[PDB]
Order: C-alpha cells, then sequence, then structure tokens
C-alpha cells in the first residue's frame, strides 16, 4: 500500500529544498506546476481516459486514493517530500533523498501538459513521459514538462544496457486508473537513506528512451 | 522522440 511521505521537521529545510526546486525551473525557463495540465490546443481532458489504454490499466483503490490526496494537500500547504535538486556534472540536474524515504512511500505525480503523442514527433525535449498507449496510435498521450512541471522530470534513470545499472534503482514510475483517468506516479521500491540519489527506469513499458551513455 | 515508459499494470 502507498505510504504517505514524511516531510523534513525543520521548516528551515522544507524552505531549502523549495528553493533548489525553485531555481532549477528558472535554469529550464519552466513554470512549476503540481497537476496534469490540459489544453484544446493540445489534448483536452476527454482524451485522457484510461480505458483507452490497450491491454487495459490497474485501478487506484480507495485507500491509496486517500492517501494520493494526503500527499497532495501536504505538497499545498508546504509540506513537501524531503528532495534536493542537485547539479551534477555528469548527469545535470539530479534529484536526492534529503530525509529517510521508507519503501512504498509516494515521491512525487509526474506532472506536464498532456499532448497528443502525434503532436510531439518532432520534439527534442528530454523529459516526455508517457500517460496513455492507445489502440489507435493516433489517441496515445504524452506528458510534456517543457513549459510547466514539478519535481518528477529531474529526477535520474538507470543505464538499462550494463549488469551494474539495475542496482542503482531505487525508485519506480507507474502508471495507475484515477477516477478514470490515467495518472503516472513515482515511488520508492526500497528504503532510501538521506544524500542518496534517486533513480528509477526511463524504459519500463517502452524502450524509447536511449541510456547506453547513462552513470 | 525520446520517450520514459511506465507499466500500466503490475502493481509496485
Ligand atoms: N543515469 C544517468 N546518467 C547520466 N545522465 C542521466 C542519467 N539519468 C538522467 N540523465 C540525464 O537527464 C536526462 C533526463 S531529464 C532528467 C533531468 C536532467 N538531468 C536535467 O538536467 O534537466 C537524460 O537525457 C540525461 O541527459
Amino acid at each position: 500500500r502507498l505510504l504517505p511521505f514524511v516531510s523534513s521537521e525543520d521548516p528551515a529545510q522544507r524552505l531549502k529544498q523549495m528553493g533548489t526546486l525553485a531555481s532549477a525551473l528558472t535554469e529550464l525557463q519552466m513554470e512549476f506546476s503540481d497537476d496534469l495540465t490540459y489544453s484544446s490546443g493540445m489534448a483536452p481532458r476527454s482524451a485522457n481516459q484510461a480505458r483507452f489504454e490497450e491491454g487495459g490499466m490497474q485501478v487506484l483503490t480507495k485507500e491509496d486514493i486517500e492517501t494520493l490526496e494526503q500527499c497532495r494537500a501536504m505538497c499545498k500547504r508546504g509540506d513537501c517530500p524531503p528532495l534536493l535538486v542537485v547539479f551534477d556534472s555528469r548527469e545535470g540536474f539530479t534529484v536526492e533523498a534529503d530525509g529517510q524515504i521508507k519503501d512504498m512511500t509516494f515521491i512525487a505525480e509526474y506532472t506536464g501538459d498532456v499532448d497528443y503523442i502525434r503532436n510531439r514527433e518532432h520534439d527534442d525535449c528530454d523529459s516526455m513521459m508517457t500517460l496513455l498507449l492507445a489502440k489507435d496510435p493516433s489517441s496515445s498521450l504524452v506528458i510534456c514538462p517543457d513549459k510547466r512541471g514539478n519535481i518528477a522530470r529531474f529526477i535520474s534513470g538507470i543505464n538499462n544496457h550494463t549488469l551494474d545499472g539495475k542496482k542503482k534503482q531505487n525508485c519506480k514510475c507507474v502508471r495507475y486508473s484515477v477516477n478514470g483517468e490515467c495518472r503516472v506516479f513515482l515511488v520508492a521500491t526500497r528504503d532510501i537513506a538521506k544524500g542518496e540519489r534517486l533513480y528509477y527506469d526511463y524504459n519500463g513499458y517502452e524502450h524509447e528512451y536511449p541510456t547506453q551513455h547513462f552513470v | 522522440a525520446a520517450r520514459k515508459s511506465a507499466p500500466a499494470t503490475g502493481g509496485v
């Protein structure tokens, strides 16, 4: 079952954490957005229907929905998860734990503008994320945090080409149906210590992300 | 395009 995150107790530390995110967003010319956003110029909210997912989509349970809403409310009142955005010479911006994060803890929703994959065929963004994979490829959707987004777009991925790379993975990106809509969330897959860098698998489903050069 | 992706079944 999903567990809510435990925000750092010192308010100064939460301030620092949010500051590191604000500066990274600024560097990438982005605004902060902790929800999926829709528009008629791209993909209307009505296109996001989990029943369109080829082969079906797992449904988030009432209990885990309650936990998701607790976490969302915490973020809005200023209790963010204990995470620091830090520049790394090899990886660029990366995300690391700034407090303990237990196995099964909700980390973040992957947010940004939602759009049709067919509309992003020629897009250079390095942070596109699958939202809905439909039988008809012209109905499939992607999340694009190129203009708006949150901390999730800064999390690193593993090298899918090395025997040792999977050993680094300490969280997982999953897609769940919530009130009938697709949603993408990140969850810890083991206990994570302070200072530890977060990594998930960019190629969970489709293998559309090149990682042979990753550290 | 380069696209990250996640499963829609199988839990965590
Ligand atoms: N394990 C890894 N090793 C090296 N680079 C990585 C990496 N994981 C992610 N990255 C970098 O991060 C990109 C994904 S978007 C993640 C945020 C990015 N590091 C940034 O500075 O904005 C990848 O294209 C790659 O350039």
